């Protein structure tokens, strides 16, 4: 029921990321002369979260105050000294009340497998390409995909000639 | 004479001496 | 609470119209 | 459901940003020698906000008073000195109250691969462009793309002939 | 690369069923006197040298 509401949204997202890539790396290295296939990792957990920070006020500088009392006493007879304070401070604190409802269907983690084929000249040998430009197709790839670090998302290009 | 000013629970009354 | 921040402020906006 | 309209916003989007690419990198490459496609990681979660500032009032000459009582007593008889100093005061302080709520469907990462075609003169050689030209075509996609280092925007344009 | 049918694959996958629910509380510890948020505080200080 819902597992294939999921399963279909998951195909989706792929398909379009898959269709991203091809349709960047169709001009240069030529239609059908590139495959590519996406997986995605999703997230189907309803998560709610409340933060609450407060400004710390520990520095008589930052500090807010309302009501303040400051008894001293100092009977000089060092000697027979005597000294005494007594201090009572009520403070008024910065706050901060974020309430986060994250969305359902995110991304966690994206891999994605991209094929090349090789380059046949006009005499028909299989040419394989050069490292700039698995370079390039590589960075176009993360691009294409979104690619990030936080996430964990992996990526690998190969270059092979494609069968008959 | 003055007693300090309390704005919610936590806060302290101010101290007689 | 949020919704008590939320009361806050309109208290103050209902000091502001009384004024 | 709702995952669909957000997958369809964020095509809608991705499209417009591309299109608006185009726009500018056609009449100086040409029509067709560019192409670009982009990815917009977007923000589908409802999240509510209320900020609470105090001004400091340790300092005396901005703080302000309501009501405010100092006993001062010295009875000198450093000899039997008696000194006793009894401060209460009341203050106001200055209150700032923000209640945000974040748009549903903002942009947080937007990354924009592009690739442009060579230079085929009268005679047919495929020309490349050169450091200049490249720099502005990157300066004009930053511009167009709205880039921004505290999404963490990444771009990358790449020099390629075309295929047949 | 491989070529059509010069490849087979299958794949087995072990499954989550259970249903799981998770409330999480955390404290941002104040032990340092440079983080500490305080409302009330009251300091009181004698010292009788004879």
């Amino acid at each position: 029921d819902l597992n294939d509401a999921q399963l279909k949204f998951a195909n989706d997202v792929e398909s379009r990321i898959q269709r991203r890539i091809e349709a960047i790396l169709s001009p240069i290295v030529g239609n059908g002369n590139v495959h590519a296939q996406v997986t995605a990792q999703l997230d189907f957990a309803n998560k709610e979260q409340t933060e609450e920070h407060y400004s710390p006020n520990g520095d008589a500088s930052k500090a807010t105050l309302r009501s303040r009392q400051l008894n001293i006493s100092e009977q000089v007879g060092a000697g027979p000294r005597s000294t005494q304070r007594n201090e009572t401070s009520n403070y008024e604190v910065d706050r901060t009340i974020r309430h986060t409802k994250m969305n359902v269907g995110d991304i966690e983690r994206l891999s994605v497998a991209v094929v090349v084929n090789y380059k046949t000249l006009a005499d028909g040998k299989p040419l394989p390409l050069t490292a700039d430009q698995m370079k390039q197709i590589e960075d176009l790839t993360r691009e294409a995909m979104g690619f990030s670090d936080k996430r964990g998302d992996t990526l690998n290009v190969v270059n092979s000639p494609f069968s008959a | 004479g003055v007693a300090l000013t309390l704005t919610s629970s936590h806060h302290i009354p101010a101290q007689a001496v | 609470a949020i919704q008590g921040i939320e009361g806050v402020i309109s208290q103050l906006q209902a000091t502001a119209m009384a004024a």
